[PDB]
């Protein structure tokens, strides 16, 4: 290290360095002119008195703002750090009718739609008192037992606060509280008293991508990180946007077990922000951040991921997303044979892992084409364009995009999962951030959703006036009664999922799986080869 | 980065050491790194940060080491501290004589150097004395020369460039001289005729063409080289001539950066440069290679002049290393095997005084040890000659100690009654004029076959470099007879210094008073 | 001498190789770039959109099953040509469609671009404006000024044979009875006007036509889009939405 | 993009590989793509990023490959690694002799090359010996030559350019020489008269015009070519003359970018460039095409010089591929059918040593295998000659093995009593001096028709390339008689090497002591 440093600083030898050790020159070049100004702060970040001097210096500037705070402002700020769990007595007092007795004796632990915490909630709810009409009442009930959590709403909605995904009264309450908070953060960080200020935030990998989070930590020794997966995580992480309320610290503090990201965020004098008495800062919503470097670091015998970032106007990042939208649409319109100007692969993202979603589109489709018979793709894409449907890659929960809510029309008809197909709008939705409880990767999630669409077009070609699937024809229902249970248990649920599951497997990248489906459901294999023939 | 001398290389590089090194296909200049360059066999250059050409000759420090230069400058002169300039002398191959019965003899010439020795080229021809014709005793009669007659001289010459740079247009004027001051003729400077090139170590005209005839053969003068009788006599007694040449060379070939063309610029002319080189460098003359005087000039510092103190200090050891090829297999200076200790050091009186001083402030007596601690100053002249041979006044190799001569003959590849075919080290046969063969009766008699001063040239050289001595040449075309298989056959060699070139006082022709060295002695049985 | 080397050197030394197929996409996009965007928005608004094929234009699903009879086409210069050899065809119907054959020589040469622009002008005059009957008296007035003018070869440049034989000045009735000929003349003028190297020729032999088209492309094309939009019910209703919302 | 040599092409392109390719009507330069350029038959160029002209001749790397160049430069020299320069030699068509009854004979000349061979052109004429006139036995008498007489020489010559670039103003000075060193005359350099051009493979003056008369025919010298008797005698015994020519060519034609004009610049002159080329290239001589010595020079690396290490490494195989036309139909090097194995490789002593080294670090003994692994360095000289023919000292084709000679005749197109009309491969009839015809009695007798040493030239060539042997030529203008329809008619051929050029000791004219190869033998009825 010292040797390289010396040759690089001495003007006359720098060229020699670049000629015989290119990589060394690059490393030292990037090292001595941005990161170097960094590492100084961390040294100061070890001395208690430096931490306390900078914290106190930050205090006086916000003294005036703090002194003028009203009771409503502090109360709101209070609610923001600690969510309010729902109180049972309120919900129980809110039903009072026959549905509750009916609910009394229901096979609770048999609904896949419910999650563990909701099962627990209902199980202790039953201290005040299947394949039928009771799971629909349970579907409605789910939209009423969620905790009041402003911050959760903000990422789930991506900033689109008018989403009709919940009850109207709650919606009014949320809009009011968030707008009031928006008014509270009126003081900008900008001052003549301080230059570049860095703040820190500890984050859990499971919040960004549960697919990578499952294998990020070395299987044997939890203090080491598997380099292979790390390289994938780092590959396309270039920019991010924060639509919700960042809760940041002032001095680095030890992290909990599940927090493996250590963010170093620089601010701009124009960024508006609020000061908190507990040594934390509340940043304004809709902030854009560009990621400058991603590395593995060591601290107190444990490995971590250091992530820096610089605040910039969100519009500057948004331009990148639109230009990416145009590049992918122009490339695939030519590769497919569609009209020159079509809006097919439109994706709208407002979260922390954006750049990976965009770059991953250029991979899901590559694996999608090379693996499926060209004429099926062309025919189905033609079908899809014949309507207003578009593919949609997002980083917000599916119930909030646009198309899904409108056509179902019932409030309770909401569905969220890894993928979704809307016949009414003929659109395929792929939610990147979540992890399929079954699927191994994202490509399979796509192929699965694609299966539902193909089934719709195949059914459409038999008769134009009637809207129906290939299934529901007595020549397939029976087929589902015999071989339907000879593969994965997920496909056994019903005909639609069975068809989609079989479709991915018959087109899996691992020929072994194909053989499996060959020797386990021989009838379906000729049936499938007979519907796809229609071309 | 500053660069005052405006020669491409920055200052610090020039003062501390630099080197050019090719990275796959691109050449760049780099500061000397001890570990990565030494394994690559690269030379550590040094130079003057205030001189566009440290040597003072017309090629910049940068051009020399980078190769952007007239591709004819000899390799050893590519190093920035060795002046590159021409040294042209004339070599005469053979003459012929008559009167305004043709005396046609082959000549041998050697570039000479004598003693306070100065910067001007001269050569020295020696006319063969051996009798090509039996009956041609006394030249005065083979040519009907009378007291009131005049002889004409018609020789063949070629020019030799033994320097380090090419000459282009001109060819030097050169005057022939017999005796001390009798100038017979000055060879005209032919005009617009030398459109060819004299690259270092080349001849003009090449060895493949007829040599330039000295007599014009035209109408300029019927016999430009007249020569009175007394002169002819002087020549007969001395058989030696001198060829003095001046330094009027042509223009200079320069390298053009825009397109790399080497064009002879009519502004730069060697007659303006040579004085500069000659007044700021130390000059070293060496006869190591083939016993021929090779002259090189190295840039040394001169205390009295500010600009001159800028040149890197040059120690004698490095001078020998970079100018001639000395190296250090085991840290001992040697030239292709011969250790440095087998050579003499001679110095001009000035340089002598200076070196005595240098040896005094160091408290040493043998310069061969402290060799790497001797500073060269400007204008020293040093002469390094092989210590084993005897030399004449003109520093030409002329003889040797008998013992060496004997070891040079101890390898008899074959012997018969028709002669010997030896394989001797190529350098010795330039100080042996010939051999005296004699036969010894079983009772001590002595019969010398070629018993005449001018009948010694009996040793020829075969096409495989094996010397062959022919007895039948100056015999009676008859094989070699032996009156007794017990009679010893003795062979003697005669070194140059001890040879006779004219009949003696009373015209003695016998080889009696000739210092003769025993070289061979095998009886009849061995033969 | 050193100066000149630079320009020739740049024109000849392609630093990097774009690729085998990229050039095609870049060529077509650059070509369509020169046409004013507003024309493209009007085209999309009325329905069908331009799609660039790569192979033999004679055999494509959209066109094989329709208009088989019209295998005879006339280029901009009036010479006949067969559809398979031709590198661009368009069709007017319920689905207005325009198909262009991909090639790498649209930036380098110009004769091919002229045919493409000619087809865009034909789509503009026959399919867009015709829905509003936009060619009318002003256009007829310039047109009429061209026929009667001092030995103006302009006619030869824009009129077909049928026009050179109408003895009297042009009449508003004629455009109604015959509307293909006039729309053609419009298209030709449009084509010559867009292509830089031919622009000068146009202004030189038909000055009034050049002036007309100059003011048309300058500030009379946004009005075409707005007036076309005034036919769409949904455009009127979105308009109400925006106006009522903001000032509400 | 950086570009130090300032030659238009950027650095990376030159080092890694590029190519010029015409896109319909516009020409552009592209980096070599292996898969998309190879099918189009385009050549992969390489060059030096630090040399404005890798070959070192006056045309830039860019100009050569782009075609912006004097359109006369030969095709094979358009490639950046093949030096383009002129090679002018003199060809003498026929001479005539008389005394200050004129012997006028046709001559044949061949450009020569002998051995340690150097860079200077020379040719060699051979005077026809056959007796055009019956009664003209002994030249000494056909011309009334006396002991104190002098003969006059008057020949016709043409200049031949066998190089790869044009000369413009000058035409070289050239001296005729008989024997080893007897210069009879030097042909003047006519002034301001060669205003025409010598493009490669052309004659001056063209084949359609009278050749330049050697004797002025004016008053400059009554008989410039005087020649004493003894001179004439040497000529009569040898019939050989040498023509040495120097390299003083004209100026150079350069390309102007502003208007594409090719103007002869009066500043640049080939006599300044040739030395550069000659010291930085490897030279390959090939006699494959038509048994004439074709010389080419390829740019090779020289380890000792930084700037020079920049040139692309040159393997022997590629050199032959790009310099002469060898190709690989099936991966086997061949020149129009003849596999590479039918040729000899001879090397100068330096190059020989170097190649022995190269064969040692690869552990191979037959170079014909490892051909694509031999690196060329600067200054090597390689001579590739056809393995099937015997050669003389000046590397001219002179003979052959009998088996080839017989095989060349096994196609008898026609036979009668008046002669043969054959169709032979054009190359063989350049090593056959003539034929001896004889008739054989049924009992072994032997009657030779043309039984004189100087009566062999009986084979003419028809306008369709069919050789015709005429019996009536050196007969008595009578057809061929046969004493028996069973008598065999034998024909022998005599190759040049085995021919006699003068009458023997006792002036024998019979073909007795001549090594004769049987070429034909058909009975009287098989004609």
């Amino acid at each position: 290290f010292a040797k390289a440093f010396a040759y690089y600083i001495e003007p006359q030898h720098r060229d020699v360095l670049q000629l015989y050790a290119p990589e060394a020159f690059n490393y030292m070049d990037k090292f001595n002119e941005q990161e170097i100004n960094l590492s100084l702060e961390e040294l100061k970040d070890q001395r208690m008195l430096a931490r306390y001097e900078k914290w106190e210096k930050i205090k006086q500037h916000y003294q005036h703002w703090s002194d003028s705070l009203s009771e409503e402002g502090r109360g709101l700020l209070k609610k923001l750090q600690i969510p309010i769990e729902p109180k049972k007595d309120d919900i129980i007092h809110s039903l009072s009718q026959e549905e509750k007795e009916l609910l009394k004796r229901i096979q609770i632990d048999s609904s896949d739609f419910l999650s563990t915490e909701e099962k627990e909630f209902l199980k202790k709810l039953q201290i005040d008192i299947l394949s039928e009409k009771e799971k629909e009442f349970l579907k409605k009930l789910k939209l009423d037992i969620q905790p009041y959590d402003i911050n959760q709403r903000l990422q789930d909605t991506g900033g689109l606060i008018d989403s009709p995904s919940i009850n109207l009264d709650v919606r009014k309450q949320y809009k009011r509280d968030i707008q009031n908070i928006d008014a509270l953060l009126h003081q900008s960080i900008g001052s003549t008293l301080y230059n570049k200020i860095y703040l820190y935030e500890n984050m859990n990998i499971n919040n960004l991508t549960a697919t990578l989070g499952a294998d990020l930590v070395d299987s044997t020794d939890n203090t080491k990180i598997n380099r292979g997966i790390f390289n994938e995580f780092k590959k396309n992480f270039k920019y991010s946007i924060s639509s919700n309320y960042m809760i940041v610290d002032i001095n680095e503090r030890p992290a909990l077990d599940n927090e493996r990201l250590k963010w170093r965020i620089q601010l701009s004098p124009d960024t508006r922000a609020g000061y908190l008495e507990n040594g934390k800062l509340i940043l304004q919503r809709n902030i854009g951040l560009e990621i400058k470097d991603v590395q593995i670091i060591k601290q107190s015998e444990k490995e971590y991921i250091r992530i820096d970032a610089k605040v910039v106007p969100k519009s500057k990042i948004d331009t990148k997303i639109q230009e990416a939208q145009l590049n992918i649409n122009q490339e695939w319109n030519k590769a497919l044979g569609l009209p020159k100007y079509t809006k097919l692969i439109t994706f709208n993202v407002h979260n922390r892992y954006a750049s990976n979603i965009v770059e991953s589109a250029y991979l899901i489709l590559n694996e999608w084409k090379n693996n499926i018979q060209s004429d099926l793709i062309k025919k189905v894409t033609n079908y899809l364009v014949d309507g207003n449907g578009r593919f949609v890659f997002t980083d917000i929960t599916l119930p909030n995009i646009a198309e899904q809510y409108t056509h179902q029309d019932e409030i309770y008809e909401q569905v969220h999962s890894k993928g979704l197909y809307v016949p009414e709008s003929r659109s395929i939705l792929l939610h990147g951030p979540s992890k399929g409880v079954e699927l191994r990767n994202d490509s399979e999630g796509f192929i699965h959703e694609f299966g539902h669409a193909v089934d719709d077009y195949a059914g459409y070609l038999l008769d134009k006036n009637q809207s129906d699937l290939v299934t529901n024809s007595k020549k397939f229902i029976d087929i589902f009664k015999e071989e339907g249970s000879n593969l994965t248990s997920y496909g056994r649920t019903n005909e639609a999922e069975f068809f989609a599951e079989a479709f991915r497997l018959m087109h899996s990248t691992d020929h072994a799986e194909r053989l499996k489906v060959q020797k386990n459901a021989p009838k379906t294999f000729q049936f499938i080869n007979d519907q796809i023939k229609f071309i | 980065v500053p660069d005052r001398d405006n020669d491409g290389i920055p200052d610090s590089l020039e003062v501390e050491g630099y080197t050019v090194d090719v990275k796959n296909k691109r050449t760049f200049l780099s500061p000397w790194i001890s570990n990565i360059h030494e394994k690559k066999g690269l030379t550590k250059y040094k130079s003057s940060p205030e001189k566009w050409s440290t040597a003072s000759d017309p090629y910049s420090d940068f051009e020399k080491v980078t190769g952007r230069i007239d591709k004819n400058v000899s390799p050893e002169a590519r190093h920035p501290l060795v002046a590159a300039y021409p040294i042209v002398h004339v070599d005469m191959e053979n003459i012929i004589l008559s009167k305004n019965r043709t005396i046609s003899k082959n000549t041998s010439t050697s570039r000479t150097h004598t003693s306070g020795f100065s910067n001007s080229n001269s050569s020295t021809v020696a006319i063969d004395h051996s009798l090509s014709l039996a009956g041609e005793r006394t030249w005065a009669e083979t040519m009907g020369l009378n007291t009131a007659d005049t002889a004409r001289l018609n020789a063949n010459i070629r020019y030799v460039n033994t320097g380090t740079a090419p000459i282009y247009n001109v060819l030097p004027t050169t005057s022939l001289v017999l005796g001390k001051n009798q100038t017979l003729a000055t060879i005209k400077a032919k005009e617009n005729q030398l459109s060819q090139i004299l690259a270092p170590n080349n001849y003009y005209p090449s060895k493949n063409l007829a040599p330039i005839a000295l007599n014009a053969q035209d109408d300029f003068s019927s016999t430009p080289i007249t020569m009175n009788y007394n002169q002819f006599l002087e020549l007969e007694k001395t058989k030696q001539l001198r060829l003095d040449t001046d330094q009027v060379y042509g223009n200079i070939a320069t390298y053009n950066f825009e397109n790399g063309r080497v064009r002879v610029d009519t502004g730069s002319n060697w007659s303006e440069v040579l004085p500069q080189i000659q007044e700021t460098t130390a000059r070293i003359i060496f006869n190591g290679k083939d016993l021929n005087l090779v002259e090189r000039r190295i840039a040394a510092v001169n205390p009295s002049d500010p600009l001159e103190t800028t040149k890197p200090d040059m120690t004698l050891k490095e001078a020998l290393k970079i100018a001639f090829g000395f190296n250090e297999p085991n840290g001992n200076l040697q030239y292709q095997g011969k250790d440095i200790t087998e050579f003499d050091f001679n110095f001009d009186q000035q340089t002598s005084q200076n070196i005595k001083n240098q040896l005094a402030e160091l408290n040493a007596t043998n310069i061969y040890t402290v060799l790497d601690k001797i500073k060269l100053n400007a204008k020293m002249n040093i002469l390094i000659r092989d210590k084993r041979f005897h030399y004449d006044r003109n520093n030409i190799a002329v003889g040797a100690d008998e013992s060496v001569v004997k070891e040079a003959h101890r390898e008899v590849i074959n012997s018969s009654t028709e002669g010997l075919l030896l394989n001797i080290d190529k350098d010795i046969r330039k100080i042996l004029s010939g051999y005296i063969v004699e036969i010894e009766d079983t009772e001590g008699l002595k019969e010398v076959i070629n018993d005449r001063y001018d009948m010694l040239n009996i040793s020829s050289l075969r096409q495989d470099g094996k010397t062959f001595i022919d007895f039948k040449k100056y015999n009676d075309k008859l094989p070699l007879y032996i009156s007794n298989p017990n009679y010893k056959v003795n062979v003697y060699a005669v070194t140059k210094e001890n040879t006779i070139i004219n009949p003696s006082e009373n015209g003695d022709t016998s080889t009696n008073g000739i210092k003769k060295i025993l070289i061979f002695s095998k009886k009849g049985y061995e033969i | 001498q050193e100066e000149h080397l630079k320009e020739i050197m740049k024109h000849i030394v392609k630093i990097e190789v774009k690729g085998e197929e990229a050039v095609k996409k870049e060529a077509a996009e650059k070509l369509l770039e020169k046409v004013p965007s507003d024309v493209l928005e009007m085209y999309k608004a009325i329905g069908g959109k331009i799609y660039i094929v790569d192979g033999d234009i004679t055999k494509h699903i959209s066109l094989e099953a329709l208009s088989e009879d019209k295998k005879k086409i006339k280029d901009i210069y009036g010479k006949d040509a067969l559809l398979h050899e031709h590198y661009v065809y368009a069709k007017e119907g319920y689905e207005p469609v325009l198909v262009i054959q991909s090639s790498e020589d649209y930036v380098e040469n110009t004769e091919k671009a002229l045919n493409v622009y000619y087809e865009i002008g034909k789509i503009l005059s026959r399919d867009i404006l015709s829905k509003i009957n936009q060619p009318y008296q002003k256009f007829l007035d310039v047109l009429n000024t061209i026929k009667n003018a001092s030995d103006s070869d302009g006619q030869d440049l824009l009129f077909t044979n049928q026009l050179k034989e109408h003895p009297t000045d042009f009449s508003v009735e004629f455009l109604e009875q015959n509307s293909n000929e006039v729309q053609e003349v419009f298209a030709k003028a449009f084509a010559y006007y867009i292509e830089p190297q031919h622009r000068d020729v146009l202004q030189l032999y038909a000055p009034e036509a050049f002036n007309y088209m100059d003011k048309f492309n300058e500030q009379e094309i946004n009005l075409s889009l707005e007036e076309l939009k005034d036919q769409r019910m949904l455009a009127r209703y979105e308009k109400w939405e925006k106006i009522k919302q903001h000032y509400q």
